[PDB]
């Protein structure tokens, strides 16, 4: 199957309260595997999965060294924000980055990504191509045609398809036994009277992975929206993921229903009915 | 600016079995800024050996975060979550219901 | 591997 690498990077001023917090984590599809918090002990990039503690000590070292220099670099992007939106000192301010790659099943590359977020809201984004940008206002224009005018996209496109898909292929092979997986759902259903006149059905899908699942109720093979709930797809805290739907059905035709459960473990779809 | 209030669920990381261990979930998702506070209850008292997750968020740039502690469920305790963040106008409790 | 490049707005 097709892969994914991303991190997700977080800095927050706090003015009074000392110099930004910056936060990176790293993720290959819904694993995470290091991190990094400047507000935490250590001051170096962390291992956060059993297949990348192997790296050397010089992976540790330029990693750390890297993603440091990036939280200096997005708290001066944090100053410069401020000026172009005419913003006081005196407040609280976010600066999300997103980037990484996509690898096909021959480890070959899919597609790059790049952008910024301030205070919640698309700043700048590297477009699909990797060779031009998209800026959400006035403000993010300016650095638009900062990065056109330095060639900042052909310098994300090298490490896009280079260094970045490089780590994600070598991050597929070192976590092999663990990455490739496909854990199917566990699923089983319950009921419940909440009236003399209904009762809820609820579908569970338990201990899957990847986290992507589809569960749709269906009442005399159609499908059926009204009166039902679904949560929304939630880590279990031992790497697999949990959801559930949940339909409520006039009492005595809980054999009208089905729950369908679509996940990529799985070698057919499921169409579960209450038992009894 | 833009800020999003938080979304809730307090679940168990397996199917609640009385005296079988087990794992209590607080999971909050959807929200903007990211400071937030997350407490996990056992009949109304505040646990005290909680972890959590690394900040994390989604393609919509909402943040995300995972508290978690170890329990053993029984008839009689009562387990929540309470949390507090800046969209919010009071903490919300949510209460844990092992069929949810 | 984290991105090598910083650049500023
Ligand atoms: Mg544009
Ligand atoms: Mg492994």
């Amino acid at each position: 199957g097709s892969h994914s690498m991303r991190y997700f990077s977080t800095s927050v001023s706090r003015p009074g309260r000392g110099e930004p917090r910056f936060i990176a984590v790293g993720y290959v599809d819904d694993t995470q595997f290091v991190r990094f918090d400047s507000d935490a002990a250590s001051q170096r990039m962390e291992p956060r999965a059993p297949w990348i503690e192997q790296e050397g000590p010089e992976y540790w070292d330029e990693e750390t060294g890297k993603v440091k220099a990036h939280s200096q670099t997005d708290r001066e992007n944090l100053r410069i924000a401020l000026r172009y939106y005419n913003q006081s000192e005196a407040g609280s301010h976010t600066l999300q980055m997103m980037f990484g790659c996509d690898v096909g099943s021959d480890g070959r590359f899919l597609r790059g990504y790049h952008q910024y977020a301030y205070d919640g809201k698309d700043y700048i984004a590297l477009k699909e191509d990797l060779r031009s940008w998209t800026a959400a206002d006035m403000a993010a224009q300016i650095t638009k045609r900062k990065w056109e005018a330095a060639h900042v996209a052909e310098q994300q496109r090298a490490y896009l398809e280079g260094t970045c898909v490089d780590g994600l292929r070598r991050y597929l092979e070192n976590g092999k036994e663990t990455l490739q997986r496909t854990d199917p759902p566990k699923t089983h259903m319950t009921h419940h009277p909440i009236s003399d006149h209904e009762a809820t059905l609820r579908c569970w899908a338990l201990g899957f992975y990847p986290a992507e699942i589809t569960l749709t109720w269906q009442r005399d093979g159609e499908d059926q929206t009204q009166d039902t709930e679904l949560v929304e797809t939630r880590p279990a805290g031992d790497g697999t993921f949990q959801k559930w739907a949940a339909v409520v059905v006039p009492s005595g035709e809980e054999q009208r229903y089905t729950c369908h459960v679509q996940h990529e473990g799985l070698p057919k779809p499921l169409t579960l009915r209450w038992e009894p | 600016m833009i800020q999003r209030t938080p979304k809730i669920q307090v679940y168990s990381r397996h199917p609640a079995e009385n005296g079988k261990s087990n794992f209590l979930n607080c999971y909050v998702s959807g929200f903007h800024p990211s400071d937030i506070e997350v407490d996990l209850l056992k009949n109304g008292e505040r646990i005290e050996k909680v972890e959590h997750s690394d900040l994390s968020f989604s393609k919509d740039w909402s943040f995300y975060l995972l508290y978690y502690t170890e329990f053993t469920p029984t008839e009689k305790d009562e387990y929540a979550c309470r949390v507090n963040h800046v969209t919010l106008s009071q903490p919300k409790i949510v209460k844990w219901d092992r069929d949810m | 591997y984290f991105s090598p490049i910083r650049v500023t707005f």
